[PDB]
């Protein structure tokens, strides 16, 4: 299959640059162009530039003075560099192939979430949410972390159905989220329910068993 | 730059109904090489965009035949002959004919369904958190439809805006419902002063507010 694998930082200081490497498998960079697009809540989807198969580039003029795209065809890698990032350059950055004519290699990378901020990396506090005194809802509160993202699973993946992991929101300049799981009232506490929270940025992995009272 | 004006911004549709999304370009979008690079994308919740339609009307590899594209000049249309649950998400048009290449603002497809009342659950601060000096009270409002819901927090009856944080899931693909969490964050010292904490919810499904609460 076609796959575009990105690597780059999750957190960038304001005024510093952002470098991302896109490693392509499944098609030749000697034949096909690769594009760079970002997505933000403020500005939606923005096309930033393209590097064509022969190495010529076109850029979006709103970014050209601080944007460079280069590549190495033999390593199937494309290199994106944007300088002087501001807080509103916070976005998911994608490499992709798009704007196709006769080929079928129109695929997007997984995206690189980039937060532009001077705030320091902070781990989450993970707190079990059990009821106070048919189906029973349990939860985990993942509080006070920076930057995004974290991942949350329940009994290591085995509880998929009836889970809701909510988007993070900002409070006191840090992120907070919760996740809920709904299991039958017969099954808890008789069978164990545990949330697994990972926050790579702070090397945090926490398993929190939800215990009654 | 070519402006891509996408309408409507919000498209509620019943499963199995037809849906169409319009994209109007501010200029013509024929590339120098003759091709009209109008593409349609679907971005499902949590995913990268995926190509559905390319060069106006060509279905991309693996795309179901319920999707189709048409248009010319400055007027382009995506049609879904019959909408399925997996079609929910945000659709974008894109022109790659004139640099800089540009996207529409997006159309959020929402699946209509029967009204569903929220399952509301309230959770006191954990003993772990209280030991550490904080106090958050969490309220989940799960599996409701339609999306609009209002939550209010009462501490011994006094209304509290400060430190209330609300968050919503995108529409759930398996039953077309929404979920919401509401967290009231207090100091442990303030939490320890009151007994009565209330999560109050109003929704289309009930004229009387849905109240859940506990005592410290
Ligand atoms: N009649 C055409 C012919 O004229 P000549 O025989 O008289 O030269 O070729 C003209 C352009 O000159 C050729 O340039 C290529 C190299 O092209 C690029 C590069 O790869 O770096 C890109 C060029 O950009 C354009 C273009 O101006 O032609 C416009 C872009 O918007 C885009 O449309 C690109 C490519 O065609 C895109 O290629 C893909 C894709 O990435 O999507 C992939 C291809 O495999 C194929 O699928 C095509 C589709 O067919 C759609 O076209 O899509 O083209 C431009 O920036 C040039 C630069 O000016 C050259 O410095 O660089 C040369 O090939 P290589 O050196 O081998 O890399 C080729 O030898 C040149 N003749 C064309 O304009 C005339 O219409
Ligand atoms: C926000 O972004 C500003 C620049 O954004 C770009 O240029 C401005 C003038 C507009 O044309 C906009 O559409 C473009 O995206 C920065 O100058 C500013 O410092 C940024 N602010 C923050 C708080 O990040
Ligand atoms: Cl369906």
């Amino acid at each position: 299959q076609v796959q575009l694998v990105e690597s780059g930082p999750g957190l960038v200081q304001p005024s510093q640059s952002l470098s991302i490497t896109c490693t392509v498998s499944g098609f030749s960079l000697s034949t096909y162009g690769v594009h760079w697009v970002r997505q933000s809540p403020g500005k939606g989807l923005e096309w930033l530039g393209v590097i064509w198969s022969g190495g010529s580039t076109d850029y979006n003029a709103a970014f050209i003075s601080r944007l460079s795209i280069t590549k190495d065809n033999s390593k199937s890698q494309v290199f994106f560099k944007m300088n002087s990032l501001q807080p509103n350059d916070t976005a998911v950055y994608y490499c992709d192939r798009m704007r196709i004519t006769t080929d079928w290699f129109a695929y997007w990378g997984q995206g690189t979430l980039v937060t532009v901020s001077a705030a320091k990396t902070t781990p989450p506090s993970v707190y079990p949410l059990a009821p106070g005194s048919s189906m029973v809802t349990l939860g985990c509160l993942v509080k006070g972390y920076f930057p995004e993202p974290v991942t949350v699973t329940w009994n290591s993946g085995s509880l998929s159905s009836g889970v809701h992991t909510f988007p993070a929101v900002l409070q006191s300049d840090l992120y907070t989220l919760s996740s809920s799981v709904t299991v039958p009232s017969s099954t808890w506490p008789s069978e164990t329910v545990t949330c697994n929270v990972a926050h790579p940025a702070s090397s945090t992995k926490v398993d929190k068993k939800i215990v009654p009272r | 730059d070519v402006l891509m004006t996408q309408s409507p911004l919000s498209l509620p549709v019943s499963l199995g109904d037809q849906a169409s999304i319009s994209c109007r370009s501010s200029q013509t979008i024929v590339h120098s090489n003759g091709n009209t690079y109008l593409e349609w994308y679907l971005q499902k919740p949590g995913q990268s965009p995926k190509l559905l339609i390319y060069k106006v009307s060509n279905r991309f590899y693996g795309v179901p035949d319920r999707f189709s594209g048409s248009g010319s000049g400055t007027d382009f249309t995506l049609k879904i002959s019959r909408v399925e649950a997996e079609d929910l998400g945000v659709y974008y048009c894109f022109q790659g004919s004139h640099v800089p290449y540009t996207f529409g603002g997006g159309t959020k497809l929402e699946i209509k369904r029967a009204d569903a009342a929220p399952t509301v659950s309230i959770f006191p601060p954990s003993s772990e958190q209280l030991t550490s000096g904080g106090a958050s009270v969490v309220c989940f409002l799960n599996n409701f439809y339609p999306k609009d819901i209002n939550v209010k927090w009462k501490i011994d009856g006094s209304e509290r805006q400060n430190g209330v944080l609300n968050s919503w899931t995108d529409q759930d693909s398996k039953d077309s419902t929404y979920s919401m969490s509401s967290t009231l964050t207090l100091t442990k010292d303030e939490y320890e002063r009151h007994n009565s904490y209330t999560c109050e919810a109003t929704h289309k499904t009930s004229t009387s507010p849905i109240v859940k609460s506990f005592n410290r």
